[PDB]
RNA sequence: UAUAUAUAUAUAUAUAUAUAUAUAUAUAUAUAUAUAUAUAUAUAUAUAUAUA
RNA sequence: UAUAUAUAUAUAUAUAUAUAUAUAUAUAUAUAUAUAUAUAUAUAUAUAUAUA
């Protein structure tokens, strides 16, 4: 527990205890390899691991994701209402909260623990079309998000 | 309860070595709690006041450690006892070897 | 007071007079034994678990419950809404034990939006913005708790105030649900042992009971079973049920200090001397069964010595079957009949059991019962009862009183249970052979039998292809072998679809619209393809049928057509998990097996349905007397006339659509299907029944066919 | 009523052959009854197939490596959450071999009186076998006591029997 | 409503929204009596249907 | 209609399944063929559904529960019986004058009850209805009860994902129906060759012995990736016995989704139990079961469209190349995929060939191609009912060489369906009938001048009406003609 | 090497006293520079020829606003998240498997 | 504030009821020992019958 | 001489019944202690009403 939850034992005679609860690293290494042998090496193997870890992460965490301050800080920007394009709307049309409470973020974090087995990649659809120009605002915003 | 706890302490004095009064485990604050958590602070106040009444010889150390626990973050002292830490629950100390 | 935590098994009887019996009925045999146990397991807690089951993970639920002391001394005291609640402290001023200001109270009475102020600063107030564990933590303190919601867990929940404040704030059924908790408490007593459904910290004085059976899937806490079991396993805390009978507890079998040879251990000695004149003169829904370990042996050697033999475990054989047959432990009975087949009673034990496994391990085996195996078994001995408990039977495998169809592979021993068993009694009405439907009936109906026609079509093929197919079916490793088998399957499918389906569809009333029908089929497809409204149960027996039918030589086919048909039906059958057929047999015959154990005579009943004479005469029937005719649809049995009459006033909401031809072939149909669970569990039904006139002498001439509708009414008879 | 005495002999349905042992009758049914080439498909080759299948049957083996082949099993997270059964303790005699009574001693009552003395005559259980010929055989956990045990054992009959099945 | 509002968060959301709305619509004096679509009226629509 | 069962030409052998998991059986890896393709597809979709925080969002949960309630409904009597049978005392609100058989009414009764208590009621009878047609047999309406509709949720969800994430539901998003108009117009242009296909009776051919068992197993396996203890829609996780290993059987927990599948498979294997109560006939109500899928509304289009797409894809990419003979056909059959060559909705489907270079495929190859497809459908009991006439039939729209042809006969001027012995309507409703009648004559392009004249005459007759009290007075009224102008008649 | 884990970002031991948003973490630096670059892009000649300056003025504004949000995530990544991983690595049924 | 009345709470006394514990008496059940009777099984003796 | 059957006597084993002794459990009666509830009396506190 990273020295959290420090605890100790009493000091008295314990005559006949026996707690066969341990093994060497080689045993653990062997079991880990064996575990990797008894799976289909496609995504079917990785998904339960990432899912379980992600659930545990979200279960215990002080961090809370809340975009209200960001939007509040964005919508307060003044601009003319006589123009034909408002980039604020373009931005807010993106960053659409899918209601999943941003599973991707926790998914990315969990993937690190098993990077030697599975890798997270950016979705192909979330790319600017190669036919566009830099002046096409939605394309530019997409590229910005990819960079971030 | 007619403050039976108070009288029990006095009676136990005449029979120490056969039975010892100890501060109840639940009375201590959580060792992970901070000093800022006011109810914890008042608990330490009560423990410190009531300490000498008990017959447990380890009450002085236990009383001391309670405050040390709440001051773990603002007052990071080093405890020269292997296997123990400033965050260890105070009620656990007992045996003289870990003073 | 040692505590034993108990998790109910698959069909744990709950409405039993004592929860204790469903654990292991041997504990009730002796007064000296039953006095050593407490039970707890209160109903209010049961209801709370039923609700919260859908809202907590197993780990959370275990973590929450594990700390609760045995007798729950605390209560949850629901508070009414502030406008309602505030008036209470003035209706009785001394009830303002927190001494909330009068000004604030009447300010709340004046406000359009009465605030939580009346709740505010009240010690141990639980707002709706709280969690389950918050309650449980306070439960350990034993003091009552004040809450603002009904969905709470850990303590009985009762109103804090009289019902007048909660009325309007809550509704009738809600206002009703708290009544037992309003006067909840009952004492708990300090005997040697106390069973409990409530989990607890496993330790030196707490044990987990191991019954070696699957949990109750419906019971909300069954999900805890793995975690509990493994923790007990790693510390050697499991208790086999037999250990409970000993004077001092120890986890183990065959202990040194005890021979375990006493009447208490012998579960076969089921005895019922006591009585209370209770309405359950018998509860024919509760059935005692046993798990037994039996040793099998072959012929001795040339010098009288014998091989070590093998011992197997038979699961959940009904005990009355053995008792009525005078079976006793430690007796080496002969296993084989004159013709080498099993003695009938053993076959019955196998048929009504749930499963057969090697005694030590957990590997299930299908037993052979023919001349296949070398050094075959000739002697059998029952050694001990691993478990002996009562189990609930009501409506478990089958649901409707109308009829039910059981599917079994070809070569099963259905003939034994349907003929020998009732013949072994032949004194009490069990069934009518005219009502049971042999699976072969329709195949025998065609003028050239379905088997003959299949054979006649089949021979047109080249013999080598047929030979290749048969060998492939027998040889397990012969995967597919498409050519040979598929050709045969096409002929089978083409023929069956062509002839069997219309013939089957032409017997619809015969299968369902009789009094009560028990039917057999080789596959569920035989019914679904014909649209026959009858429940189908996919059964299985723990004996190898393939070898069994290989011994039946006197057939149309030379034992080769049989295996072909067997494979075809199995291929035709739909893929699904099949159930043990013994459970269905237990539901049907089980209650009857308990009849000889009864002390008082039975009382007959029926639910005759009326028939106006107008339609009968209008149909050309010659009938004497004006009163409407009536026909017995189904007879039942009870023994307490008092409660039986007390239960006869219910008006079943199921009409009957009676139909009868001029040939007096009579049929019945219930427009709302009649479910078995609707039958009060004190009743007792025959396995099959045939509808008939209550007084055939009333009619003087059968006119044309007749149909009519009428209500149903249970009535006595003499 | 349930029978309580084994049949003196066993009977086949059509051959009228009576057998002192059901095993002998079983072989007769297994072999002699099953040639019968009289129908449209009762070929000799299928008779061989049936005969082979009969001889090859065994449905009560603990181990079955033949059929366990190709039992591709997927790794499951909950499945490994059981832990092995390590704690198994025995209070019986730590032994795995048994002394036997392979050939019993004769009971003489007219001539040769006194040459034999059974401890039963003094109501005592002998500590050693007292047969005419006594053997040592391997019967694991024959004196076990206290709890069920691992669930797989080795038991050999006295060499007067085949004992082939163990191998 | 009970079938609709299985949980409590939705009920809290709708109640807060309705309370704020009527408060704003009257105080800001946009208008009063504006039948704004809200979940509290969905059961009413069902009942009428 | 329901007396039909599909005929499978190569059934899945019983040895192709694993040990049971309480009710379902997983498919052995060694098995190949179209069934394997179907199994993998559904399993993959189930995996994607498994981890998806889109659900457990309280708002989304509200959408699903609310989706189940409509003014219509059925099977309420079966519901009341089954629950009363299990000792559940439902509330009643008769004084509130609302039909008991309405899906709303039964939903209100359920609100308080803990869901798991209701599980026994899903195996209950379902009423039925019939809607007549103009050029075919009458359609069927089979409304499930609210509980059954709730249990079948995973089946719908997976089907939706398959549709929306493979071939974009082939227009089953139905956003505006007019998106099929340019599609068939393009499909009928000279440079393109198009083939019209549709399952003979998809509702009657989907069944448990072949299809649903595979789907149930795939879904149950596909949900294995996920927290074994995670209740879904109030359905908690439970313990089930695993018997895949004959040497090491045991029991393990399964998530609520899997529990739903366990019951859902049980229901499908048992087959639907309908109860007919036709009023036109006399005193002849009865009940009989069938494997026919309900398919009473658009909620069924998702499942059939998913399976439709799956089988077609396997046929194009695997079965046909391995089996066809013409080398030229192989050359053109390859480099073809459903996402840009095939669309469907329920049974209906359209298949269009890649543009043969300035040419057309030999009718000989077409016959070879069409023949093989028929056999492919025959394998698992689908009569494909295909045709090739260089025209476009899709959702009852007809196009010839890029010109739309309104099939006016499907909108008879005088005909109107009535599914009950009584019209059961009041006079003013006739006006709306007139308005709807006139619009069809505009949608279909008729002689606009003469159609208008006829329309006004119809309006004039409809403009007037009356009513009489059951015992007392009469009443009468009629509209000024300007009303119909406001209603949309020039 | 055993009992060690790799981490894509730089990491620090758990802080002692209360946390607060910071601006020197690696992630925060990555964010600021990225925003700064794109702002430079928007003002490049390529945009000026086609994009009305008013909109351009707006776009650089909103990007500026994003750069100034006092988010907590960058601190959490550098200081607190590694602890959570280190603990949970001993809990999951499958130990971490890294490269 | 004082007096009087009513209600509620707390303390003390008395009465009544219920529960639990301990002691004494009586009854019943179960177990163990001893005695007596009856039944069944086995052995031995005697008589009678039948067979060899 | 041997076997079988029947009767009688004696010995041993098992079951059942009755009597006596010892142990355990349950029920009932009486005494004592403790707890809880209800009623009555007295004291104190709080609230309400009336009078000054
Ligand atoms: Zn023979």
């Amino acid at each position: 527990a990273n020295n959290l939850l420090n605890s100790t034992i009493p000091i008295s005679l314990r005559p006949t205890i026996l707690c066969p609860w341990f093994a060497s690293s080689e045993d653990l290494r062997l079991q880990q390899v064996m575990h990797l042998v008894n799976i289909s090496s496609n995504t079917a193997a990785a998904l339960p691991l990432v899912e379980a870890l992600s659930t545990l992460l979200r279960s215990v965490t002080p961090l809370v994701l809340d975009p209200t301050v960001l939007t509040n800080a964005i919508t307060t920007i003044s601009e003319s209402t006589t123009q034909t394009i408002s980039p604020i709307s373009e931005i807010l049309r993106l960053l659409q909260p899918m209601g999943n409470d941003y599973a991707a973020f926790w998914k990315c974090i969990a993937s690190w623990a098993y990077n030697g087995l599975v890798t997270t990649v950016l979705s192909e659809d979330a790319f600017p079309d190669s036919s566009q120009s830099i002046t096409h605002l939605p394309s530019m915003w997409k590229c910005l998000f990819l960079t971030l | 309860n007619d403050y039976a706890a108070f009288w029990k302490c006095i009676a136990s004095w005449a029979y120490n070595g056969l039975v010892t009064t100890v501060l109840s485990e639940d009375a201590f604050p959580d060792s992970s709690q901070s000093i800022t958590h006011l109810p914890s602070m008042w608990k330490c106040l009560f423990l410190t006041l009531a300490g000498p009444m008990t017959s447990d010889p380890h009450s002085p150390v236990k009383v001391f450690m309670a405050l040390a626990n709440l001051l773990a973050q603002p007052e990071p002292i080093a405890i020269g006892v292997p296997g123990m830490h400033q965050t260890t629950p105070a009620s656990q100390f007992s045996h003289p070897g870990v003073w | 007071m040692i505590t034993i935590v108990v998790i109910p098994t698959a069909h744990f009887s709950w409405t039993d007079t004592n929860f204790l019996n469903s654990v292991d009925y041997r504990l009730t045999s002796q007064p000296k034994i039953r006095d050593r146990f407490a039970v707890y397991a209160p109903g209010w807690l049961r209801r709370q678990l039923d609700e919260f089951s859908a809202s907590l993970t197993a780990s959370e639920l275990l973590q929450a419950l594990q700390t609760i002391p045995i007798p729950v001394k605390a209560r949850c005291l629901l508070l009414p809404k502030p406008k309602r609640f505030a008036q209470w402290l003035l209706d009785v001023p001394s009830a303002n034990i927190w001494h909330i200001p009068v000004t604030t109270l009447r300010a709340t009475v004046a406000s359009k939006h009465p605030s939580s102020d009346v709740y505010n600063y009240i010690p141990d107030h639980v707002p709706p913005s709280a969690e389950f564990d918050t309650v449980t933590r306070r439960v350990a303190a034993g003091r009552d708790i004040y809450v603002r919601s009904t969905k709470v867990l850990g303590a009985p929940l009762c109103l804090a105030a009289p019902a007048k404040y909660y009325a309007g704030y809550l509704s009738t059924h809600q206002l009703d649900g708290v009544y037992p908790d309003n006067w909840a408490p009952d004492n708990f007593h300090k005997r040697e042992f106390c069973l409990t459904i409530l989990p607890s910290l496993l330790g030196p004085r707490t044990f987990l009971l191991d019954v070696d059976a699957d949990r109750d899937a419906s019971y909300p806490l069954s999900v805890l079973w793995p975690q509990l079991r493994v923790l007990a396993l790693k510390s050697r805390l499991l208790l086999p049920p037999v250990a409970l009978l000993r004077r001092v507890v120890d986890p183990g079998l065959k202990p040194t200090w005890s021979a375990d040879s006493d009447a208490a251990f012998r579960a076969l000695r089921l005895s019922r001397p006591s009585s209370a004149s209770k309405p359950t003169g018998f509860d024919f829904s509760a059935l005692p069964v046993v798990d037994i370990i039996c040793l099998f042996e072959s012929e001795p050697d040339d010098h009288g010595r014998v091989a070590p033999g093998t011992r197997l475990t038979i699961h959940s054989v009904p005990t009355d079957l053995l008792t009525s047959l005078s079976i006793q432990e430690g007796v080496r009975y002969p296993l084989r009949q004159e013709s080498g087949m099993f003695v009938p009673w053993v076959l019955l034990a196998l048929l009504m059991s749930d499963d057969v496994t090697i005694s030590g391990t957990r590997r299930s085996v299908k037993l052979e019962t023919a001349h296949a195996s070398a050094r075959p078994f000739v002697h059998i001995t029952v050694e001990r009862c691993a478990s002996a408990r009562v189990v609930d039977v009501r409506g478990s495998p089958a649901m409707y009183a109308n009829a039910v169809c059981l599917t079994l592979p070809k070569g099963s021993y259905k003939s034994t249970i349907i003929d020998t068993l009732p013949a072994m009694f032949s004194d009490l009405s069990i069934l009518e052979q005219a009502a049971v439907i042999d699976s072969d009936a329709l195949g025998d109906s065609l003028r050239p039998s379905f088997e003959t026609q299949f054979l006649e079509r089949l021979e047109n093929l080249d013999p080598k292809l047929l030979d290749r197919a048969v060998a492939s079916i027998l040889s397990p490793a012969s995967d597919t072998s498409d050519d040979a088998v598929t050709t045969v399957l096409d002929v089978f499918n083409a023929l069956y679809r062509e002839v069997m389906t219309p013939a089957q569809r032409s017997r619809l009333p015969l299968l369902t619209q009789q009094g009560r029908v028990l039917a057999f089929a080789h596959s569920d497809y035989e019914l679904l393809s014909a649209n026959i409204p009858i429940q189908v149960v996919r059964g299985s027996i723990p004996i190898d049928h393939v070898v069994n039918l290989l011994a039946r030589r006197n057939r149309v086919g030379g034992t080769a057509l049989q295996v072909l048909l067997d494979y075809c039906y199995r291929t035709q059958a739909s893929p699904l998990a099949p159930t043990p057929a013994g459970r269905l047999y237990k539901q049907l015959f089980g209650p009857w097996l308990m009849v000889p154990r009864l002390s008082d005579p039975l009382i007959k009943l029926r639910l005759v349905a009326s028939a106006p004479a107008k339609v009968l005469r209008a149909a050309g029937w010659t009938i004497d007397g004006d009163p409407p005719l009536e026909v017995s649809c189904l007879c039942a049995y009870v023994t307490d006339r008092a409660m039986a009459a007390a239960l006869i006033e219910r008006r079943l909401d199921s009409r009957a659509l009676v139909n009868v031809g001029g040939d007096q072939l009579m049929f019945v149909e219930y427009a709302p299907p009649l479910p078995l669970v609707s039958i009060p569990r004190t009743f007792l039904l025959p396995v099959t029944y045939v509808v008939h006139w209550v007084s055939p002498q009333r009619v003087l001439l059968n006119g044309g066919n007749v149909s009519f509708t009428s209500g149903l009414e249970w009535t006595f008879d003499d | 009523v349930t029978p309580i005495v084994n049949p003196s002999s066993y009977v086949c349905n059509v051959c009228n052959a009576r057998f002192s042992t059901m095993s002998a009758l079983s072989e007769h049914l297994r072999s002699d009854h099953r040639d019968d080439a009289s129908t449209l498909l009762a070929t000799p080759m299928i008779n061989n197939a049936i005969r082979s299948f009969l001889t090859a049957w065994d449905g009560i083996r603990i181990l079955s490596p033949d059929v366990s082949s190709k039992h591709l099993s997927a790794y499951l997270d909950s499945a490994v959450a059981n832990g092995p059964e390590l704690i198994v303790e025995d209070t019986g005699l730590c032994t795995s071999f048994m002394l036997l009574d392979n050939i019993p001693s004769a009971h003489l009552t007219k001539e040769l009186i006194g040459f034999t003395w059974f401890m039963q005559m003094y109501q005592m259980t002998p500590p050693l076998p007292e047969g005419a010929v006594n053997r040592i055989v391997c019967m694991t956990n024959w004196a076990s006591l206290g709890d069920e045990g691992r669930g797989l054992e080795v038991r050999l009959p006295p060499p007067t029997d085949s004992s082939v099945h163990a191998y | 409503t009970e079938y609709l509002f299985y949980d409590s968060a939705l009920k809290a959301r709708v109640m807060k929204g309705r309370y704020n709305w009527e408060r704003l619509s009257s105080s800001l004096s946009l208008n009063v009596g504006s039948r704004v679509p809200s979940l509290f009226d969905v059961p009413g629509k069902w009942v009428a249907a | 209609e329901y007396s039909q069962v599909p005929d499978i030409k190569d059934p899945i052998p019983p040895s192709a399944w694993t040990g049971p998991i309480g009710n379902v059986r997983y498919l052995l890896p060694s098995v190949q063929g179209p069934a394997r393709h179907l199994y993998d597809t559904w399993r993959a979709a189930a995996r994607q559904i498994a981890q998806d925080p889109q659900w457990h969002d309280p708002l989304n949960q509200a959408i699903m529960r609310a989706q189940y309630v409509t003014a219509r409904g059925g099977s309420s009597a079966s519901l009341k019986f089954a629950l009363k049978v299990t000792g559940i005392v439902l509330p009643e609100y008769d004084d509130s004058k609302v039909k008991k058989s309405s899906k709303i009414y039964q939903a209100a009764q359920i609100a308080r009850i803990a869901f798991m208590l209701l599980i026994a009621a899903i195996h209950a009878e379902v009423t039925m209805g019939i809607r007549n047609q103009v050029q075919r047999r009458a359609r069927s309406i089979m409304p499930l009860n609210v509980i059954q509709q709730a249990i079948s949720a995973p089946h719908t969800l997976v089907a939706n994902y398959i549709n929306k994430h493979m071939n974009l539901s082939t227009t089953s998003g139905s956003v505006v129906t007019d998106k099929v108009i340019p599609l068939i117009l393009y499909a009928s242009t000279p440079p393109n060759t198009v083939v019209n296909v549709d399952i003979k009776a998809c509702d009657a051919s989907i069944t448990y012995n072949y299809f649903l068992s595979v789907i149930c197993g795939a879904m149950h396996e596909g949900f294995e990736v996920g927290n074994a203890d995670a209740a879904f829609m109030g359905v908690p996780s439970t313990i089930v016995s695993d018997r895949r290993s004959s040497v090491a059987p045991y029991s393990r927990p399964i998530s609520g989704l899997q529990t739903m599948v366990q019951h859902l498979a049980d229901l499908y294997a048992a087959g639907f139990r309908y109860s007919v109560s036709d009023a036109f006939s006399s005193g002849n109500k009865f009940s009989f079961p069938t494997s026919t899928f309900p398919s009473g509304s658009t909620a069924t289009s998702t499942e059939h469209t998913a399976n439709n797409s799956t089988m077609m894809e396997y046929f194009l990419n695997v079965h046909a190349p391995s089996h066809v003979k013409s080398a030229s056909l192989k050359r053109i059959l390859t480099d073809m995929t459903i996402q840009r060559n095939y669309v469907c909705q329920g049974d209906d489907g359209i298949l269009l060939l890649p543009h043969e270079a300035a040419s057309k495929i030999s009718a000989d190859d077409m016959n070879e191609l069409l023949t093989c497809l028929r056999d492919y459908g025959q394998l698992f009991g689908w009569n494909y009912d295909i045709d090739w006439s260089d025209t476009a039939e899709y959702l009852k729209l007809y196009a010839l060489m890029g010109c739309r042809i309104p099939n006016t006969s499907r909108h008879p001027p005088v005909g109107k369906e009535y599914a009950a012995p009584q019209t059961d309507e009041i006079w003013p409703s006739l006006i709306d009938i007139v308005i709807g009648h006139h619009l069809n004559g505009v949608t279909d392009v008729l002689n606009w001048r003469e159609w208008l004249r006829f329309s006004w005459a119809f309006a004039c007759y409809s403009s007037r009406g009356g009513y009489t009290n059951p015992k007392g007075q009469s009443f009468s009224a009629q509209y000024p003609w300007w009303t119909f102008v406001y209603l949309g008649i020039p | 090497p055993p009992n060690r884990m790799v981490y894509p970002w730089p990491n620090q031991p758990l802080p002692r006293l209360t946390v607060a948003p910071t601006y020197d973490s690696a992630m925060s630096n990555w964010i600021s520079t990225t925003i700064a670059f794109f702002i430079r892009v928007v003002n490049s000649v390529n945009m000026t020829a086609t994009v009305n300056d008013l909109t351009r003025r707006t776009m650089t504004g909103v990007m500026t606003a994003m750069r100034q949000v006092k988010t907590m995530t960058p601190f959490y990544i550098q200081h607190m998240c590694p602890t959570e991983l280190s603990v949970l690595a001993s809990v999951t049924v499958t130990p971490p498997f890294q490269v």
